[PDB]
């Protein structure tokens, strides 16, 4: 596998996030800030070519 | 040089040395077969989920059936495995009929798309369909 | 809709999505349509695929 259960309908997406909620509807949501990725700065880059 | 791939993509004086000697006299304590041969037991990766998502062409893979018959199917084709791998009759650590009622769970089958319809007819078929239907040919 | 005839079904259910080439009465009713109102526009998505 590699990005295959991302396929499952919308695949629309910005970022990735998981969370729970406990028994009285409080949250906690935790969003993993994303690094630079090198692979979409060199397609930006031979866009901009 | 000139490494296999995987897969295709593409294209279709004296040396007395009174320091070592290598003989025996010492047992593996928990045993070394043993031991790795439930480590390559444990290092095979998990086998994918590919049921509901698009192949090359743009249809959705997989056999048509409901979603929550597919899952309980699945968790009673998990049971078969288990019940195979403990080498009994049945399995003793079971995934279906268990005391949790568990009638929402969904797991994802070809049934549904991606934009949120059915799969009687495939999306390749559905489209073909629908730009055939507006044509026109020469005048005689 | 499904059925193995499909092909009259996509001109019998979108009146507005043919071409205007001429001054037919068809097509002069055609040409006098609204285009933003023709297939899907609402739906409920509650699960993920």
């Amino acid at each position: 596998m590699l990005l295959e259960p991302l396929l499952s309908g919308d695949p629309r997406m910005t970022q990735l996030a998981i969370q729970y909620q406990q028994y009285n509807g409080r949250t906690f949501n935790v969003i993993p800030e994303m690094p630079g990725s090198v692979i979409a700065d060199c397609v930006q880059l031979t866009a901009e070519v | 040089k000139r490494i296999p791939r995987k897969t295709k993509g593409k294209s279709s004086p004296a040396t007395a040395e009174p320091g070592t000697s290598n003989c025996e006299h010492y047992k593996a304590r928990p045993g070394i077969a043993s031991v790795q041969k439930a480590t390559e037991s444990a290092e095979l990766p998990m086998k994918n989920n590919d049921e509901g998502t698009p192949d090359k062409r743009g249809n959705t893979k997989g056999a048509l059936v409901n979603e929550h018959v597919e899952a309980r199917d699945e968790a009673d084709d998990a049971t078969k495995k288990q019940a195979k791998d403990t080498e009994k009759a049945k399995a003793q650590v079971t995934y279906s009929d268990t005391g949790i009622n568990n009638a929402n769970e969904l797991s994802r089958s070809g049934n549904v798309d991606n934009e949120g319809g059915s799969n009687q007819k495939p999306m390749s078929t559905r489209i073909a369909e629908a730009t055939s239907a507006i044509v026109s040919k020469h005048p005689a | 809709l499904p059925g193995p005839d499909a092909e009259k079904w996509y001109s019998i259910m979108y009146p507005t999505r043919m071409g205007t080439p001429n001054v037919s009465k068809i097509c002069n009713f055609v040409a006098s349509c609204v285009r933003n109102r023709v297939g899907r526009f609402d739906r409920a998505q509650m699960m993920n695929g």
